[PDB]
Parts: structure tokens; C-alpha cells; sequence
RNA sequence: UCGGAGUACAAAAAACCCUCCGAGUGAUUUUAAUCUAGACAAACCAGUCAAAAUAACCAUAACAUCACUUAUUGAUCCAAAAUUUUGAUCAACGGAACAAGUUACCCUAGGGAUAACAGCGCAAUCCUGUUCUAGAGUUCCUAUCGACAAUAGGGUUUACGACCU
RNA sequence: GCCUAACGAGCCUGGUGAUAGCUGGUUGUCCGAGAAAGAAUUUUAGUUCAACCUUAAAAAUACCCCAAAAACCCUAAAUUCCA
């Protein structure tokens, strides 16, 4: 089965608080091909919340969607058309959640 | 191609041109389509009269069938009756 | 192998004169392997489904109202189980004239 | 089975040949043609067999 | 033409069911 | 890469789930109907109506009319309701009506048309023909008073010009009968024009017969300005169209300026512009009547030119333009040999220096 | 050799000992003419459409149809026919008119354009470690092991590639 | 196996300047422009056609190119065509 960056595997739902679930849930997330994590229903808005948080607070004036969009430099010649959709975030299999 | 006989030290012709096609004077050859005796039941109408045509030979065949040939073919020649003397001038061609 | 013979060269399937081309009577506009340009104002069908200007003018792409011949039992199927306020769309190819039809000279004053 | 190359000649007394594929096992042939030299559409009946 | 305004406008199959 | 649709896409509106529910045509001819509909309306992409000219598309008319009859609309209604009723009542005419046997009084329905919804017809035949454009450029006007015009072809025969008919120019030989109906404290001006066929002049038309001052329906009574000369199309040119206005006037008018000799054989005098014209006398003359004939040249006409006019008769061609051919190629390829003779002078040998 | 779909996402074209379906014809009667503007396609050969005009027929009467319709095919020469045509699993399908094995008894011309040895690349296979513990270990995961899996390295093996000779 | 130091068929002369799509070689100076493969082929170690290119010569538009325009279920970067 082919899975891409940011897809639910598995979900699981309960009387329970998120803690138990995520100690054992590790470790099959830490077994599996990619990298992955466990996450409640606030862990994931969290980190989406950062991630927008982080762009809009970004102080160099220069970003990866900016530059390629506009075809500075002639960037474009170096760059795959599909990165005018991944921003950056995105190089082959591997999605890099620090990218802005 | 003989560029230079042995008994004459002349050029040849190659016969095998002289019999399917025909030099006008102009410089443009003409020749039968291939194929138009072959198998005719299994042909269209008009595909039939598509290869019944007499038709004309590109720059490069042309400038080939003259090597291949000899002046005297390239004389000019008025033939009593000719069908085709009609056609061995070119007229209002402008190049 | 178990695969053969998937090779034979592209049919040239096409458009050949474009929006707003100037043709002469018996250019072929387009040519085929289904339906996609239909026929419009003075553009002949050939029996291979090609498109030809049947005048000298200039070549429009539109889309128009379908209404298929009776005579065509298929799409009058196709059209008799729509819905009541659907009407069939298709893209046409028209020549519009360009030179006058004839004109009138004085021959002779008698 | 075969089909079969028959030649089919005028009825109007004008040679006039065309070549036509026709069932083997079935009656010998007999059409309405157009012959060009009486330029009319004329019968015609299957003279020979030419190919097989 | 996919580029334009007026794509897909002879797209019918969705009204009638024959399958 | 998609673009957004400018308005309205056509089928967008009906809904995809549950087809089932949705009421269908069965039939090809409601279908037939629901698509000449649409195909009648103006729609944001090109379309045929677009480029094949419908000729100005919208366009506002400035009519110069007489201001239509004022009728009860409830009174009509309720009459017509009643005649009705009186006519589906009789079981005579049901009779008539499952036995395939019935017929029309056609001249009264004729009489009917010309009084009602008549005006109208002949509107939109005379904006066919183009009447109007040729006459008042912009200008329509629905003709109130019908116009009755024949013309004598022997003692019992009389040959009738209704809008865009037939007639040639033996039956015109004559001036025509005029009828229409009028009290008198009424002033009219007849006019008869040759829109085409002047032979100098694309823009403009001659004049044949103009009359003017015409008290009531009395034809005669009124002062020529023009003398009636008869049609004379020129052999070549198909159907010339003559159009026969009415003009409704309230003040006597006299003008010298548009008044020509008895004679008047002159081409260069019979010279006319149907709008100047009518711009001069606008306030007082407004087009009323209008009946109008196709013609083509005929025998008689050749007499014409050289009898009265003294001139030669022009006759002319319909030429159309020569064939197109390519640039000639120096090796024409793959090409018949008949190739060679599209570009032939004429066919004739030449020995050049022989 | 020929065709359809993908590869080749929207004009065309586009390869693989690439992925998949087919063709080497039936059946039928509407037996489907002559001539010619202009074009498509194209190295060439071959292929395709087609107005007007003639002639056929209702007395202003020219698209053979169906099977996914697309493919159902073959040049010159030469043979048979006599008036106008017909003839190739020429399927190595642009086609030599007609010819098989074997050589370690071999020869010459070349090739690192191409194999066997070795190197190099790579790491499927191989070898190491760590990560994860269900389980074995009487009880007890990690004394000794450790399935399902994870991350990273090594460059012994068999291959793979054909880059130096 | 042997047949005058090399015999899967001797040696010598002639045919003979055999024929090699294969390897090697191919001799003054300076200047102008300048090329990576579509098609057939007992063809893929070669040819012959195209496309490019060179040298002359005639011309007139040539690239670049905004709308408008190019399909039917879903479909990107972008193409085509043009003032
Ligand atoms: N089938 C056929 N064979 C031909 C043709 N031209 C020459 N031939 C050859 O002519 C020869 C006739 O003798 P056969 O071998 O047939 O008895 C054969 O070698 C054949 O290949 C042709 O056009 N068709
Ligand atoms: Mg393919
Ligand atoms: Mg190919
Ligand atoms: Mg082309
Ligand atoms: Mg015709
Ligand atoms: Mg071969
Ligand atoms: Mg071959
Ligand atoms: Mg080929
Ligand atoms: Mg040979
Ligand atoms: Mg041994
Ligand atoms: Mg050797
Ligand atoms: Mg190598
Ligand atoms: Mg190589
Ligand atoms: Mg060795
Ligand atoms: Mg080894
Ligand atoms: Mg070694
Ligand atoms: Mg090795
Ligand atoms: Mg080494
Ligand atoms: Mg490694
Ligand atoms: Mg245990
Ligand atoms: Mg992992
Ligand atoms: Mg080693
Ligand atoms: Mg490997
Ligand atoms: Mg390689
Ligand atoms: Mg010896
Ligand atoms: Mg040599
Ligand atoms: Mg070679
Ligand atoms: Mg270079
Ligand atoms: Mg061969
Ligand atoms: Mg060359
Ligand atoms: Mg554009
Ligand atoms: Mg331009």
C-alpha cells in the first residue's frame, strides 16, 4: 500500500487519555518504513497551528515558494515542477516539517 | 554508372532509366505510379485513379535520372503527333 | 515473449488550420479517429470523419446545440433519456466566406 | 471457407470485365453493373474463375 | 480545450445512466 | 491548468443525484424544440450568430411612423370570446370538422389580415428585402394604410404588386391603379423609386413617379411632380426592387426644388435619395402606405433606351472571381501532369525563336 | 509486417527482448462510374480526403453497410491471360529467381565498439552492528537467545553493469 | 602424417596495382563560416534519402508573439496558433 507524508495509518478511540495510547502506539509508529508519530486530535491541530505560526513569522524575506513561483534566477531550470506545489517541503519520498 | 567506356572512353546511359521514365525538356521527369497493374479487384475506385496517374519526380530524383543519363536524351525533340509537346516548355514560373 | 506487436506510428491525428486561418475551398481543416470537431457552416464531412472548407474564408471554432438526424437510432437514445432542461453541447468548425460570390460587368454597351 | 475471384463479363456485348470475391459454396453470379462503354447499368453474368 | 473557460460544456454522461 | 467559466455553464443547474427522479423527454421532437430555445439565446462564448452576422445584432429602432389604432383591449377580448363560442356552438361545423371536409373564405381572411396583424407582415418583409436600409438607413416605420396598387396588362387583365412580387416590365408599361382609404381633409404624396439600377451611383436610386397634394383617395387629382416612367432594369442585373411609399401630410406643401420638366427623359434628373427627401418635408410628411415589386429585364425594355432615353442599352455579366492556385513550384512533386496546365497561359503553342 | 489502448496527462512526433488487446478476414446487397479545383500525410516508395463538372438511375437520384472498423496486407522484374486482368506465410513481410551443417586442424582482417581473468560502479545476494519486544529461558523480555519489523554501515561471495586493457 | 626448416594441402612465375563496409597513413601559411542522428536497408563497423549546415543567387517577410481559438469522465508543468 502506497502511503504519503501526512495520512492517518491507524485510529484509535477510547475512554482513555492520550498517554497510555501514545506509550504503546510509539512503538509501532517507530517500526514502520517512515517516520512517524502519534498524535491525539490536539497534538495535530498543535503543530498545524505552529506551522502556519512559523510562516507567517518568518523574518528573511526570501522563501522557497517566492522564489521558484517568480522564476528567480532562472531557479526553475534546477527545480522539478512539482515543487511549485511542495514548496520545498517535499524532496522525493522525505517531507522535512521544518521547511517553512 | 560507366563514367568511362572501354572501347569508347565515353559515358554511358543506364537503359533501365529509359525505359520507365520520360525526360521533358524543361528538366522535370515523369513516371507511372507503382503498382497500378497490381491487384486491382482489391482497390478502391479512386485509389485506382490515384495510381493511374502520370506524375512528377522531387529535385533529388531528378538531378539523379540525369546522372544516370546521357546529353543525347536531353535533346530537344519534335516528334509528329507527340502527346506531349504540348508540355516541354515552362510557362509564367516565377523564381 | 507474451507481448507483440504494439508498434505502429501515430496517425497524425490532428488539427490542421487553426482559429482565424485563411483557407481556400478544399483545405482540410482537421482530421480524426472520433468525433470531437463536428462539422459547421460550409465545412464538408469526408467519409473518415476529416473536416473541409467547402468555400474560401476564414476558419471560427464554436460550441453549439446538438441535435442529432433521426434517421440515427443511437443518439436519438442518447438524447430522448435526458433530463427535461438538458441540451447536448458539441464543438463546431465553420468557414466564414470571404470573397463575394460573383460580381456584375459591363460586357457590352449596345 | 474460401471465398473465390470470379471475372463477370457484359450481357451488353461490349468486353467489359470486372473481378469480383464470392462465397464458394454459393450459386453462380449474377449482377447489375454499370458498363462504361454503353454507359448504362446493364447485367452482368459470371463468364470464368480466375483466382481461388 | 482543458485550458479554457468553456471546457468540458459537451460533457453529457453524468445525466444519462447506461452502464 | 483550468480556467473559471464567465456566467453560467449550461447544464449546471439540473441535479446529478437521484437521476431517477428527474422527468425526462421521451420524445426527440420536445427535445428538438427545448434545443432550437436555447439555441436562440445570448450566450457568453462564441457561437455561430456571433460571426455569421445577425446583422447589427440589438439594435434600437428610430421609427417615423403613424402612431398605431387605439383599441380596447377587454371590449375585443370579450367579443371574440362570445364570436367564438357562437361558431363552436353549431354542431354544422363539427360536422365539417371530423369528415376533413372544410374551407376557408380566403378573400375575407385576407381582408382580416390586412386590417389587423398585416402591417406588421408586410414590416418585416420590407426589413427582409431591405427596404429600410436602403431608404431611411436606420429607420423602420409599420405601414398603418394598406396601399392597393395594379396594373393594367389589357382590357379584362389587371396584374397586382403586393410586397416583394414578381412583375415585368410589359405589365408596367402604363402608371398603376392606386387605392387606399381615406376621408378628405387629407393631403397625400405618392412615391415610386428604382432602388438599384442607377448606373452611376451605388448610394443612390431614380426616380420614376412622383406624385404630390393627392386630396383623399383621388390618384389623379394630385400634381405630378414626376411623370410616371416605366422600370428599365439593364439585362445583366437580376431583379431591381421599385417600392411604391405613402406619405401622410398635413400642410400643403409646394416645392419647385424637387419639381422636374414634363419630359424629364434626363437620367441626371430622375437622380434620388429617398432619405434627403424625406429629411426636407420631415415635419409635415410622415410614411404611411408602402407596397413594393421585384423586376428583371424583359423584351420591352430594350425599347426603352434607345426610344425615349436615346441612349445604348447597357448589358452586363455575372463574372465570377478566377480560380486560386498555388505558387508554382519548379519541381512540383508527386503532382499530375495536368499539373503544368493550371498555370498555362492559353492553350496555343509558341515556338519561342522557331 | 499491419492495427487499437498505455508509456506519450492538453497540437503533432516519440523508444525498449516495455505493459495489454487484436489482424493475414468474414457476412450482406445498397454491386459502390468518369473526370478534376484544393489539401492531408510524407526521406523516397507508398498512403489518405475532396468541391465543381460530366454520365447512370427518382427523371434537379454518387459516402457500399455490419463485426471496438481501425488492421484484414506485398514493389519491380518475370510469368501466365488476351482486352483486360490474374499470380508470393517473396511472414527475414522495401521483397537475392534458386543454397544447410561443422571446425579444438583452422586462417586473415579487426574490436576492449563485445565476453572469459583482474580492477572499477552498485549492493539484489552476502556480512556486520545497533533500534523494537511478542515470545523461548520452570517464574523472569534483553544470563543466553529472539519472530514480525526498523536504522545504518562493510565491500569476502554469487551475480548485475560493460568503464580501462 | 609426410611430399627440401610454416602442408586442413607444396613452391615459383603469371592473372596482380586481386579485393578488403576492416586497421594504419595522408606533406606550406593565414582568414570566413561550421555540424550528435528522423527513415529504409542480409542493415545497425556501411550506405542512400530527409532535417541541419556550407558557397553562391533571388526574393519577402521571418522569429518574438496579447486577447480570441483547439473533446468527449478526472487530470500538472506546459504546447499549438497568432496581432
Ligand atoms: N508468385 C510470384 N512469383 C514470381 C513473381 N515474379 C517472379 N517469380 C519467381 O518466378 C519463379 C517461377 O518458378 P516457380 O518456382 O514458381 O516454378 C519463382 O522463382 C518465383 O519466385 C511474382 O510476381 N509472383
Ligand atoms: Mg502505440
Ligand atoms: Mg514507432
Ligand atoms: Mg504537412
Ligand atoms: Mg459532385
Ligand atoms: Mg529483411
Ligand atoms: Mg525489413
Ligand atoms: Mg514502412
Ligand atoms: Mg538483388
Ligand atoms: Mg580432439
Ligand atoms: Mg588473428
Ligand atoms: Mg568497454
Ligand atoms: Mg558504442
Ligand atoms: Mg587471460
Ligand atoms: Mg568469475
Ligand atoms: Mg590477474
Ligand atoms: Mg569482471
Ligand atoms: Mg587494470
Ligand atoms: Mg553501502
Ligand atoms: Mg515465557
Ligand atoms: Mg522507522
Ligand atoms: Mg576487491
Ligand atoms: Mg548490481
Ligand atoms: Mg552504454
Ligand atoms: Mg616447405
Ligand atoms: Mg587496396
Ligand atoms: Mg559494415
Ligand atoms: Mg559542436
Ligand atoms: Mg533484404
Ligand atoms: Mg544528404
Ligand atoms: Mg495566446
Ligand atoms: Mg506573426
Amino acid at each position: 500500500t502506497p502511503v504519503k507524508a501526512g495520512r492517518l495509518i491507524v485510529e484509535m478511540g477510547g475512554r482513555c487519555e492520550f498517554k497510555e495510547v501514545q506509550g504503546f502506539l510509539d512503538l509501532v509508529a517507530h517500526k514502520l518504513p517512515f517516520p512517524a508519530k502519534a498524535v491525539s486530535r490536539e497534538t495535530l491541530e498543535k503543530m498545524r497551528k505552529d506551522q502556519e505560526e512559523r510562516e507567517r513569522n518568518n523574518q528573511n524575506p526570501w522563501t522557497f515558494e517566492r522564489i521558484a513561483t517568480a522564476n528567480m534566477l532562472g531557479i526553475r531550470k534546477v527545480l522539478s515542477p512539482y515543487d511549485l506545489t511542495h514548496k520545498g517541503r517535499y524532496w522525493g519520498k522525505f517531507y522535512t516539517p521544518e521547511r517553512v | 554508372v560507366t563514367y568511362f567506356s572501354s572501347r569508347k572512353g565515353k559515358r554511358k546511359t543506364v537503359k533501365a532509366v529509359i525505359y520507365r521514365f520520360l525526360r521533358l525538356h524543361s528538366g522535370l521527369w515523369l513516371r507511372r505510379k507503382a503498382g497500378y497493374k497490381k491487384k486491382l479487384w482489391k482497390k478502391t475506385a479512386a485509389r485506382k485513379r490515384r495510381l493511374r496517374e502520370f506524375v512528377f519526380c522531387n529535385k533529388t530524383q531528378s538531378k539523379l535520372l540525369d546522372k544516370m543519363t546521357t546529353s543525347f536524351w536531353k535533346r530537344r525533340n519534335w516528334y509528329a503527333d507527340d502527346p506531349y509537346q504540348k508540355y516541354q516548355d515552362r510557362t509564367n514560373l516565377k523564381v | 515473449s507474451k507481448n507483440l506487436g504494439g508498434k505502429s506510428p501515430g496517425k497524425r491525428f490532428g488539427i490542421k488550420k487553426m482559429e482565424g486561418h485563411y483557407v481556400h475551398a478544399g483545405n482540410i481543416l482537421a482530421t480524426q479517429r472520433h468525433f470531437r470537431w463536428h462539422p459547421g457552416a460550409h465545412v464538408g464531412l469526408g467519409k473518415n470523419k476529416c473536416l473541409y472548407a467547402l468555400e474560401e474564408g476564414v476558419v471560427r471554432y464554436t460550441k453549439e446545440v446538438y441535435v442529432p438526424n433521426p434517421s440515427n437510432s443511437e443518439a436519438v437514445d442518447l438524447v430522448t433519456r435526458l433530463p427535461q432542461g438538458a441540451v447536448l453541447y458539441k464543438t463546431f468548425v465553420h468557414v466564414v466566406p470571404a470573397k463575394p460570390e460573383g460580381t456584375f460587368k459591363l460586357v457590352a454597351m449596345l | 471457407s474460401k471465398t473465390i475471384l470470379v471475372k463477370m463479363m457484359s450481357q451488353a456485348g461490349t468486353g467489359f470485365s470486372f473481378n469480383t470475391k464470392r462465397s464458394r459454396l454459393r450459386e453462380k453470379l449474377t449482377l447489375l453493373h454499370y458498363d462504361p462503354v454503353v454507359k448504362k447499368k446493364v447485367l452482368f453474368v459470371e463468364q470464368k474463375k480466375i483466382r481461388s | 480545450y482543458r485550458s479554457k473557460p468553456t471546457h468540458g460544456i459537451g460533457r453529457y454522461k453524468h445525466l444519462v445512466k447506461a452502464q | 491548468r483550468r480556467a473559471a467559466p464567465l456566467g453560467p455553464m449550461p447544464n449546471e443547474d439540473i441535479d446529478v443525484s437521484d437521476l431517477e427522479r428527474l422527468k425526462k423527454y421521451r420524445s426527440f421532437d420536445r427535445y428538438r424544440r427545448r434545443a432550437e430555445q436555447e439555441a436562440r439565446k445570448p450566450h457568453w462564448w462564441r457561437t455561430y450568430r456571433e460571426h455569421f452576422g445577425e446583422e447589427s445584432g440589438p439594435k434600437d429602432r428610430v421609427d417615423i411612423g403613424l402612431p398605431p389604432p387605439k383599441v380596447s383591449r377587454t371590449q375585443q377580448l370579450l367579443e371574440r370570446k362570445q364570436a367564438l363560442r357562437e361558431l363552436r356552438a353549431n354542431v354544422e361545423e363539427e360536422r365539417a370538422a371530423r369528415l376533413q371536409t372544410a374551407r376557408i373564405p380566403l378573400e375575407a381572411v385576407r381582408a382580416e389580415w390586412e386590417r389587423t396583424c398585416g402591417p406588421y407582415h408586410k414590416q418585416r418583409l420590407a426589413e427582409y428585402c431591405g427596404l429600410y436600409r436602403d431608404l431611411f438607413h436606420g429607420a423602420t416605420f409599420v405601414p398603418r394604410v394598406p396601399l392597393h396598387v395594379a396594373y393594367a396588362v389589357g382590357e379584362d387583365d389587371l396584374m397586382p404588386v403586393y410586397h416583394g412580387n414578381e412583375v415585368t416590365p410589359t405589365e408596367a408599361a402604363q402608371a398603376p391603379e392606386v387605392t387606399y382609404e381615406a376621408d378628405e381633409g387629407s393631403l397625400w404624396t405618392l412615391l415610386l423609386t428604382n432602388l438599384d439600377g442607377h448606373l452611376l451611383e451605388p448610394d443612390a436610386e431614380y426616380v420614376h413617379w412622383l406624385v404630390t397634394n393627392i386630396p383623399g383617395n383621388r390618384v389623379t387629382e394630385g400634381q405630378e411632380t414626376c411623370p410616371y416612367l416605366p422600370p428599365f432594369p439593364a439585362r445583366g442585373s437580376g431583379f431591381h426592387r421599385f417600392a411604391f411609399l405613402l406619405f401622410k401630410q398635413d400642410k400643403r406643401i409646394d416645392f419647385s426644388g424637387d419639381t422636374r420638366p414634363s419630359p424629364c427623359y434626363q437620367l441626371a434628373q430622375r437622380t434620388f435619395h429617398t432619405f434627403d427627401f424625406y429629411k426636407k418635408h420631415q415635419d409635415a410628411m410622415t410614411p404611411a402606405g408602402l407596397a413594393f415589386f421585384q423586376c428583371r429585364w424583359d423584351d420591352s425594355v430594350t425599347r426603352v433606351f434607345h426610344q425615349l432615353l436615346d441612349m445604348r442599352e447597357p448589358v452586363f455579366e455575372f463574372v465570377r472571381p478566377p480560380p486560386y492556385h498555388p505558387k508554382q513550384k519548379r519541381f512540383p512533386h508527386r503532382q499530375p501532369l495536368r499539373y503544368l496546365d493550371r498555370y498555362r497561359d492559353s492553350h496555343e503553342p509558341t515556338y519561342g525563336i522557331y
